[PDB]
């Protein structure tokens, strides 16, 4: 009984720190995204502006 | 050497630029020699920029382009329900001239803030994931978006059918789809009998730019054509991506300043002028009202896009449509968690008022607790209970098609789902026993569906159980 | 000599020719009365305004309506002066546009009344106030955990559901009633629909009396788009200037003056800048927020709605706008459904004013102490919901039992709430306010039921509520 | 500098090292002017004549029959981007190089060489031995699969790895740490005195950590040492 | 005549083109009708481009323009401190006229190789933290960077009081600042007395972006006469990352095609001359010290970004301000892990190094 | 070809088939075509005209009463990009649709017709 007891606190324990690093891990994620993109946005843009007024 | 006429100076593109024509107003109609016609955009110092409404090949340097005088402008009368006309008006159903009267301007000022009324009256959509969750009243602009292939024109065309004994007006615009389909959908219509109360207005994908450009215009102006003498008109349209597109190429085409993702600065501008054309008038102008149902593609599901992000600022409110959710057997597959009405309650009877109360707590207990359905068969508390009562909302939220249900038998099917009658009834008997409910209904239950329709207020709460329990007890459980 | 004529359209933008050594200078506003001469064209009523000086003697200016009708060659008159909207009492109960005509249904200003330029530079270093002072809303969450500053900016974060436009209207209300001050709403790209329910809020509430508001819809071109949060600034600044009041400005949404300042720049044909934004950006903004600041004879306090496009806190136009707020505050639906009023979140909120160096220290740990006990609160959530209330330690149990009293004393009735709820509203200075939550912190009222705490005010109220109840 | 340095390296037949403090400096310096001599913009805003203007300064830093020079440039990376064009373009025209790294200098390893990226011509069987070729490869493949099991690590803990991936991890960290060293020039920033460890001290000592013999000792001990005998005088006297 | 005069025949954005000014110099002062200081910047064939550092309202095409024949320039003197100026030397204080008799150019080369000597002398902050794990010495280029609303206009404030037994003069430079902010810190120097040795330069958010552009270079040439007299200064930017914006947005007025994030090629030379010009003068030159304590905004803390690398490759070392360690209650929140200073160490008394 | 087929369609009444190998060539021409002429090119560098371009070419391809045309296409995805404008503008053309997906392709099982991507009016 001890046993099983102790076991499944592990897992609690456990499961709580995977989910709080896998939250960690999306918010960071979510924050390179905003960069790529906006990033990306600007680049496009730059580039059509350059091809038109090259003439 | 008058100021009337001019010579053209170059061709190409469906563009044309015209020395001359001094005297000419910006957004004129213009005229060429072979017969096709134009419209002045840009008034440089010494040219014009007109843009070609027709098959620009048969034209050359050097011919003459000749003044209308008058602003772009669309017949509007009663003679147009029932045909297929271009932007221009000129009917492609081949069913003779159209014979109008009266015209209107394409660019008419919006009806301003103090000659609207607030929403008040409900459009009947005839599905009920749209009139339990996601009302839309007369006057209201809502935005209905999805991938493509999800389901976005049978929901317009459910919706135009459905307006058969209203004293409403529909009309319908397709940009940039096949000849094919529009045909499709005017034979459709023509089948259940929608085509002696609608328009429809055809731009194809073919055609040149502009009269894509212009198709939603012209829509919006033969509505109000009957808006300001005191009827409701409802507008769709099939595609503002492709219209922003098409405005695109004639931007660019121009040599105006390219913006973000090449599109011309007053986009934003086009589509508010637009969709700010739909309201509610207020008693002293008149008691007409327009709706509006914009469509927007979404590319894989991507909702951030410029042009959707413009769309859903400007609207009133979203039905989003889910490919795998359509797969999944949910035919309509409204995703009723991030949709949204901002017009919701006002534009409900006092029956879906009380009954779809419950509903979205419980679509919403489900969607959330789907964690504990595809890995679970534990015992819990809640769960136990909350997805099965949420698997049964799902089931009875789907629908078959050119089948619109009445508001009243959605009202009672709700609050039969919403009261735990469907507890027990195996989840694939669960359509059977709507089926068999509203079979049961149209014969044992004239005391309550008249009285919902006189008094738009639910029945007896007696009498409303003593009906569902006898067909309760008639159903065959599987 | 003030006779020019239009010699080129594309679209919003028109350039028109003026004769040499009569160029109007910038952003004067330009004026065509034109009737049609015969049936091959149509009246125009148009105002421009100028934007550049291209070089042989023309000018590149925008528009302020459609263009449509416009004809090469036709006569523009000169102004002399900037768009100007009348000022002073004629303005409150009306409603205008940015041009400054009224467009509600009640008649128009006489000619004769006051009018000022809409563009004008900032107040100079010393005419600016050398000290801080707290602007007292009587809002009891408002005042303890995020104090508003005379002069400065607050951004309102929510949307719909949350009763943001009840908080305006409170706002309003107690502003007028307890300091004398007039209030402005200016309606940047505002949906004509919600614009309409606003108005008839506002004139059900009562407080219409005591306001002017300005509409700039999402139908309008770009440069009306952009210029009407400077007639509404305009309108504030007249009485902050003449009558030195305390006075209220509210701006509908200022995204869309950035983005609408974007499509004009676009249009005027410069180049792009990150994420396609205009490259006066950060100048546009710093010119329309730093006419908000408090002189030695009045202030004026601007609260403003703020969109975050794509939710990137990062985006240009929210990190620029960003640099200049003093406040914040969020709206929660789940307050709101759960019954709080106003539903102003009390963690999330945050003040740069809540500081012993300008609040003071009684207040400045109060206020620490409330954030600390909810923060708890807001921790123990998951434990309650799995193991149960009685299942907790005995100081975790304190802490519950005065977190519910501490979240439902943070409501409050407003006086706009009467005309539905029937029960008359109530203003709560900052000294009661933080008397009282010092009162329930300390435990003297770990007795009364939590019931009593739900809308009351002052800490009178709520044992006055429970006595009643038994 | 280059021409002062051909002088040498031609006429009078000197082994010549050559330091180029930023050569990067050069690129930014020529989109800096290309913009007003009225060229069109590259790709991120560079001129279009990057490649062809760097080939014909880096051509000329060479080694010839008469004369040997050896050349030493350090390259700026602009925003961390590896993929810049100007980075990029410098790749080409070199024999070693070292890529250092933010993330290791955060760390505390120092120098942040980056072990996996860094490159050279020069090691091959025949040129630096059989042995120092075999270790080299090992430590590198020992450092890839740690960097392979990072996501595993950091979305659910070392507790459910095998066993042989467990060793890997054990092995790999201290190798990373090893890889620290403490220079001479580091006096002024740590009072700790630097070190010159030679290649063969270097190779038995990544011997005997990959064979196991050090696996009881910290992991703390192994950063900043030197040579693999400092690593067990600094791990008695730390407490062991 | 159009040998010393011109005439403006474009307008717009804050930039004016002028025809004639066959003499006028590249970088010269040019004066308009109402009173309005421009810069010459571009001489073309047949045309000037002109900065206008100013109001643009006010000038119409047609205008007449003049020469000043004087170098961009500044006032310096004692007679400035106390004082609070825009960028070109005038009073915004409203206390009268400024009497300096004496001017340096904006743009000065900074001092060379062999004029310069290491840094040995420390400048202490009164801040513990500082002092004690990143200390700073007289003539070092550090940074302070990190999010707002984190305490780098605080930490600025109180290193500038904390100099008022030490010889030394503070040179506070607000760039994109509101005005109340700059108010308030006035207020706050004044009453701590620190305004018997400080000079307040501002160029406010609602100014134009050429007086932005300028502000730092004109608070550099202002510490630089005390310098070579032989005296110790200290300069502080209230933030490197509007002048990088106004500078931008200028560029792209004058169309001039952007680089990485939109940015233009020179902005690196923009802030390179600038932070050269600080340094520590060796015993020939005089002794005297120019110390410079410049501030960069991030975006969610990313160090990574453009403007951020570019001035960490400048300066002498960064002090990294913790948002969320700040948002924990400790004020000061240095990220020690982040912070160093390259030349510290020397820089530090013997004490303290114990 | 497509003016090869409509005479057999026309002309004798027939029924034909009209198979036509990457579509994504035909829109890439004139992507590049369009910067030599010398025209603004759109988001992703594509020519602005290409969805005229596209529509003019597939909306000849119908079924009329003299006969029917029938045309089954292949198309490249670029980089498996599905958002790319080729392909996004040809889904507006196209009764049937049929998948090759990557995940069945590269593990071993073709023919990798998708059974579940694909979608058929
Ligand atoms: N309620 C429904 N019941 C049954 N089938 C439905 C229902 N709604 C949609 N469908 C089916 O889904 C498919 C796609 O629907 P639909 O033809 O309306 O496409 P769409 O999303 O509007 O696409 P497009 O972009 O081509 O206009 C069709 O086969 C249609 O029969
Ligand atoms: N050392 C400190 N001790 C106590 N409070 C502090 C300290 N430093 C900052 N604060 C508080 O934090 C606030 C942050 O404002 P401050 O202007 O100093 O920071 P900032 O990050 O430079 O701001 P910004 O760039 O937005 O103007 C101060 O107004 C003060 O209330
Ligand atoms: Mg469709
Ligand atoms: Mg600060």
């Amino acid at each position: 009984l001890d046993a099983k007891a102790s076991e499944h606190a592990a897992r609690m324990t456990a499961m709580k720190n995977a989910t709080d690093n896998a939250n960690e891990l999306i918010r960071t994620l979510t924050l390179s995204y905003n960069r790529a993109r906006q990033a990306a946005i600007t680049q496009e843009i730059t580039e059509i502006v350059a091809g038109a007024n090259a003439l | 050497q008058v100021s009337d006429v001019g010579t053209v100076i170059q061709v190409g593109d469906g563009i044309a630029r015209a020395h001359g024509l001094d005297n000419v107003m910006s957004g004129e109609l213009v005229e060429f020699a072979n017969g096709v016609m134009g419209m002045a955009l840009n008034l440089e110092e010494n040219n014009v920029g007109i843009v070609i409404l027709g098959p620009y090949t048969g034209i050359k340097e050097g011919d003459e382009v000749r003044r209308t005088g008058r602003i772009m402008e669309v017949p509007v009368g009663e003679a147009l329900i029932g045909r297929v006309v271009n932007p221009l008006g000129q009917p492609v159903d081949g069913l003779g001239p159209v014979e109008t009267t009266e015209t209107r301007p394409i660019e008419s000022p919006a009806p301003g803030v103090m000659d609207r009324r607030s929403v008040h009256e409900p459009l009947q959509t005839g599905i009920k994931a749209i009139d339990a969750l996601v009302p839309i009243g007369r006057g209201q602009r809502e935005l209905i978006i999805g991938d493509r292939q999800t389901g976005k024109t049978s929901v317009a065309i459910d919706t135009i059918i459905n307006q058969k004994d209203q004293n409403m007006i529909s009309i319908y615009v397709a940009i940039g789809q096949k000849e094919s389909t529009v045909r499709t959908v005017v034979e459709t219509l023509r089948k259940h009998g929608a085509l002696d109360y609608t328009i429809v207005v055809t731009a194809s994908a073919s055609q040149p730019a502009p009269l894509l450009f212009l198709a939603p215009y012209a829509g919006v102006a033969m509505g109000e054509y009957f808006m300001y003498k005191g009827k409701h008109v409802l507008v769709v349209y099939d595609d503002l991506s492709k219209q922003a597109a098409a405005y695109r190429e004639l931007s660019l085409l121009l040599r105006r300043p390219p913006g973000r993702e090449a599109y011309p600065g007053d986009i934003f501008y086009l589509h508010s002028r637009l969709l700010e054309r739909a309201a509610k008038l207020s008693d002293a102008k008149g008691g007409g009202s327009l709706t509006a149902l914009p469509f927007v593609e979404t590319q894989a599901g991507d909702i951030s896009a410029y042009i959707p992000t413009n769309v859903i600022s400007i609207t009133d409110g979203q039905i989003f449509l889910q490919s795998d959710l359509f797969f999944s057997g949910v035919r309509p597959a409204i995703n009723a968690g991030l949709s949204v009405s901002r017009v919701g309650g006002a534009a409900q009877i006092k029956a879906m008022k009380k009954v779809a109360g419950t509903l979205r707590l419980d679509l919403a207990a489900y969607r959330e607790l789907e964690a504990f359905a595809q890995f679970g068969s534990d015992l819990d508390k809640a769960t136990q209970a909350k997805l099965a009562r949420g698997a049964r909302t799902v089931e009875v939220l789907k629908q078959d098609l050119h089948q619109p249900i009445p508001v009243e038998k959605q009202v009672l099917i709700i609050y039969a789902l919403t009261r735990g009658f469907l507890d027990d009834i195996p989840v694939e008997d669960v359509r059977r026993f709507e089926k068999e409910f509203y079979l049961f209904l149209d014969q044992n239950g004239q005391h309550l569906l008249e009285h919902i329709r006189t008094t738009k207020d639910l029945p007896n709460e007696d009498d409303l159980n003593k009906a569902i329990e006898a067909f309760k007890k008639t159903f065959v459980v599987s | 000599m003030t006779r020019g004529r239009v010699i080129q359209v594309m679209g919003p933008v028109v350039d028109v020719k003026f004769e040499n050594g009569h160029l109007p200078a910038i952003y004067n506003a330009l004026k065509i009365q034109h009737k049609a001469r015969n049936e091959n064209e149509v009246d125009i009523d148009l105002t421009l305004e100028v934007a550049l000086h291209l070089g042989d003697d023309t000018v590149r200016t925008i528009a302020m309506a459609s263009t449509d009708g416009l004809i090469r060659g036709m006569e523009v008159i000169d102004t002399g002066a900037p768009i100007s909207v009348p000022v002073g009492e004629v303005t409150l109960g009306r409603v205008f546009n940015v041009l400054g005509e009224p467009i509600d249904l009640e008649g128009d200003i006489p000619a004769d009344a006051r009018r000022d330029p809409i563009h004008r530079p900032a107040p100079k270093f010393e005419e600016l106030a050398t000290e801080v002072e707290i602007l007292e809303t009587g809002i009891k969450v408002v005042d303890l955990l995020a104090p508003y500053i005379k002069g400065g900016k607050i951004g309102l974060f929510g949307g719909a559901g949350v009763g943001k436009t009840v908080l305006i209207q409170e706002l309003i209300h107690n502003i007028a009633q307890e300091h004398g001050g007039i209030s402005v709403f200016a309606g940047v790209g505002e949906r004509t629909r919600e614009g309409n329910d606003l108005y008839h809020e506002m004139k059900d509430s009562g407080v219409i009396s005591k306001t002017a508001m300005v509409f700039g819809q999402m139908n309008e071109p770009p440069g009306a788009r952009m210029r009407v949060a400077l007639t509404g600034l305009t309108m504030a600044e007249y009485f902050r200037d003449e009558q030195g009041q305390d006075v209220l400005l509210f701006i509908d949404n200022i995204f869309r003056f950035t983005q609408a300042g974007s499509e004009v720049s676009a249009l005027l044909g410069r180049m792009p800048s990150a994420v396609g934004y205009q490259p006066t950006l950060a100048t546009e903004m710093g010119q329309l927020q730093e006419r908000i600041t408090s002189t030695a004879k009045g202030s004026i306090t601007s609260i403003q709605a703020i969109y975050v496009p794509a939710d990137d806190y990062t985006d240009p136009a929210p990190a620029t706008t960003f640099s200049h707020l003093d406040a914040t505050t969020n709206l929660e639906r789940k307050l709101a459904e759960m019954g709080i009023y106003p539903a102003v979140d009390p963690l999330a909120s945050t003040s740069r004013a809540l500081a012993p160096e300008i609040v003071g220290e009684e207040h400045y740990q109060v206020a620490r102490k409330v954030q600390q006990t909810l923060q708890r609160y807001k921790e123990l959530q998951d434990i309650i919901a799995i193991l149960g209330m009685d299942e907790l330690s005995d100081e975790d149990k304190l802490v519950v039992h005065r977190a519910r009293r501490i979240q439902f004393f943070l409501s409050q009735n407003f006086h706009v709430a009467e005309q539905f709820t029937g029960q008359p509203g109530s203003y709560v200075p900052v000294k009661e306010t933080v008397r009282g939550f010092k009162e329930i912190l300390e435990g003297k009222y770990d007795h009364l039921p939590e019931d009593a705490f739900r809308l009351v005010g002052r800490i009178e109220e709520v044992v006055e509520k429970a006595k009643a109840m038994g | 500098g280059l021409t002062m340095a051909e002088y040498f390296r031609d006429e009078q037949g000197q082994d010549v090292l050559l330091f180029i403090d930023n050569i990067f400096r050069f690129t930014q310096a020529g989109s800096e002017v290309s913009a007003l001599l009225g060229r069109m913009p590259s790709a991120v805003g560079y001129q279009p004549t990057l490649a062809t203007e760097m080939g014909q300064l880096q051509e000329r830093i060479t080694s010839t029959a008469k004369g040997s020079i050896t050349s030493i440039q350090a390259i700026y990376v602009p925003a961390d981007d590896y993929t810049d064009p100007a980075p990029a373009t410098t790749f080409s025209h070199l024999d070693a190089t070292t890529n250092l790294e933010r993330k290791l200098a955060e760390m505390g390893i120092y120098p942040a060489v980056d072990p996996l990226a860094s490159t050279s011509r020069a090691l091959a069987p025949e040129i630096v031995g059989e042995e120092h070729y075999q270790v080299a490869r090992k430590v590198q493949q020992t450092l890839q699969r740690y960097k392979e099991l990072q996501d595993i690590i950091a979305i659910l803990g070392m507790d459910e790895l095998s066993d042989e991936d467990k060793l890997v991890v054990h092995r790999a960290r201290r190798i990373q740490f090893f890889l620290s060293q403490n220079f001479h020039v580091a006096e002024q920033f740590t009072g700790q005195p630097g070190s010159y460890v030679p290649v063969k001290e270097t190779v038995r000592g990544f011997k005997e950590i990959l064979e196991g013999k050090y696996d009881h000792l910290p992991e703390d001990a192994f950063r900043l040492v030197g040579r693999i005998e400092e690593v067990v005088e600094k791990a008695k006297a730390m407490g062991v």
